[PDB]
């Protein structure tokens, strides 16, 4: 099991996805046209996880670009690393999704979904041993939310035994396109609970506050929000992309991180937070990555308990001092880690650091506090839904009010389920 | 879920079509009811003017038939 197939859905999906590929191509020494111009053999030793090798020794990403309008995917092609993606893997409709789940899932997206899966199959067929799939998308809009969750269901039908990861940008009024986002998010969450093994909850509320408060950016763009995401995305995928001895796959992570199948909603963190000259000591990275300020999902981890943690330190450092520091926060704050899962924090180290920093730390937490994020969207949903506000946009595409009442209830059970183990 | 996906898009077509149908018919009802009403008005106007002619024939005979 080596190969991962990547899909990126809609505006946000394709935007953060582009940056993920820009970031990791740089770490692997792969230039904008697809040729390798690095130095180490360690850059190429697990390049087959995210790249196909082409004629004339070009490296092309195993990446499929999906949208219901040509806007964003045109910008990706014009953008800095656009010439590397296989042009056949640009699959786009024309009419758009209008920030409407129904359009993405049931009508406009239904028309395009088969043509997307053909390319998925095309990239899968030439995988020595396909391990799984990862999707970048948002739950607030139409395409990424609706069509993204449809593709997830189609991919599961056709490849029911592979791993399905998502990097899912959860919405927020602080960084809002449209009032209907909580509807879209809530319909998507119900899908993700069934059809994904891991879902990385990127919350736009959190990314804003990190950009605003802890980076001193007064007026942050989506660009500033996506820097944080593409750094985090490089961080969690480090151990797949590099050697070694203590090397990794998706399924073992999914197994060890997810004690109950519906509870697979992780809370990312990164340290230090960038947009520097003093390198951080190991005790600082450990303090920072566990800080609520560094979390990408706007939840206070003190309001719940960790079921499992996974931590990935990058850089040349004392593995003695990492162990010692990781054992310090566990032994000094043991009330916030469940007692009934022994040794539930796993640490890995990787010698290659990311562009800019001499040593970093990425944090993956399956905390019960993540219920707060779903409670927030569940409140935003009901304020509107209790007056059937804005439903005409969805019922016009064939949707029923029953489907909304279901998706509401499924997510309120998810919050109950997370609350259950926060007390036990 | 696959049969539900088709049930939604079939319903989306059904009501889009139904809106065209009941618009198309409601408009036909009005344009026919109107044309009936407008001609009913102009027929009664002309029938009162045709009744004036028959009275003017009684007046033109009462001159002839009173000599
Ligand atoms: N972090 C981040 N969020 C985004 C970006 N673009 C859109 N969003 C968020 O995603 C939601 C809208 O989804 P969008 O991707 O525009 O719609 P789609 O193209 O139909 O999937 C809103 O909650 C936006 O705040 C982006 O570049 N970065
Ligand atoms: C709560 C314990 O969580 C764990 C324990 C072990 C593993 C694991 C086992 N293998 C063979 N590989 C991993 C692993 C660990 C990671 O964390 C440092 C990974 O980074 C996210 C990883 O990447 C896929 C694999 C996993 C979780
Ligand atoms: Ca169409
Ligand atoms: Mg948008």
């Amino acid at each position: 099991m080596r190969e991962i197939v990547h899909i990126q859905a809609g505006q946000c999906g394709n935007q953060i996805g582009a940056k993920f590929w820009e970031v990791i191509s740089d770490e692997h020494g792969i230039d904008p046209t697809g040729s390798y111009h690095g130095d180490s053999d360690l850059q190429l030793e697990r390049i087959n996880v995210y790249y196909n090798e082409a004629t004339g020794n070009k490296y092309v990403p195993r990446a499929i670009l999906v949208d219901l309008e040509p806007g964003t995917m045109d910008s990706v092609r014009s953008g800095p690393f656009g010439q590397i993606f296989r042009p056949d893997n640009f699959v786009f409709g024309q009419s758009g999704a209008g920030n409407n789940w129904a359009k993405g899932h049931y009508t406009e997206g239904a028309e395009l979904v088969d043509s997307v899966l053909d390319v998925v199959r095309k990239e899968s067929e030439s995988c020595d041993c396909l391990q799984g799939f990862q999707l970048t998308h948002s739950l607030g809009g139409g395409t990424g939310s609706g069509m993204g969750t449809l593709l997830i269901s189609k991919i599961r039908e056709e490849y029911p035994d592979r791993i399905m990861n998502t990097f899912s940008v959860v919405p927020s009024p602080k960084v809002s396109d449209t009032v209907v986002e909580p509807y879209n998010a809530t319909l998507s969450v119900h899908q993700l609970v069934e059809n994904t093994d891991e879902t990385y909850c990127i919350d736009n509320e959190a990314l804003y506050d990190i950009c605003f408060r802890t980076l001193k950016l007064t007026t942050p763009t989506y660009g500033d929000l996506n820097h944080l995401v593409s750094a985090t995305m490089s961080g969690v995928t480090t151990c797949l992309r590099f050697p070694g001895q203590l090397n990794a796959d998706l399924r073992k992570l999914a197994v060890n991180m997810v004690p109950f199948p519906r509870l697979h909603f992780f809370m990312p963190g990164f340290a230090p937070l960038t947009s520097q000259y003093r390198a951080l000591t190991v005790p600082e990275l450990t303090q920072q990555m566990f800080d609520a300020k560094n979390m990408m999902a706007a939840c206070d981890p003190r309001h719940g308990r960790y079921l499992t943690v996974a931590a990935v330190f990058r850089g040349r450092m004392s593995m003695k001092e990492v162990d010692e520091q990781m054992l310090n926060v566990q032994n000094k704050n043991s009330s916030y880690f469940v007692e009934w899962i022994p040794n539930n924090v796993k640490t890995a180290v990787c010698d290659i650091p990311p562009r800019g920093l001499k040593m970093s730390a990425t944090f993956i937490g399956n905390s019960t506090a993540i219920q707060e994020l779903f409670k927030r969207i569940s409140e935003q949903f009901t304020a509107m839904f209790r007056r059937k506000a804005f439903l005409h946009w969805y019922t016009g595409e064939g949707m029923d009010e029953m489907e909304f009442t279901e998706a509401e209830s499924n997510m309120n059970d998810l919050v109950s389920e997370y609350q259950q183990y926060q007390d036990a | 879920k696959r049969e539900h996906e088709r049930e939604v898009i079939q319903k989306a077509i059904e009501e889009n079509n139904n809106f065209i149908k009941m618009a198309k018919e409601k408009l036909a009802q009005k344009m026919e009811s109107n044309k009936e009403n407008r001609e009913a008005h102009l027929a009664a106007m002309l029938e009162r003017l045709q009744e004036k002619d028959k009275h003017a024939e009684e007046v033109r005979k009462n001159k002839e038939l009173k000599e």
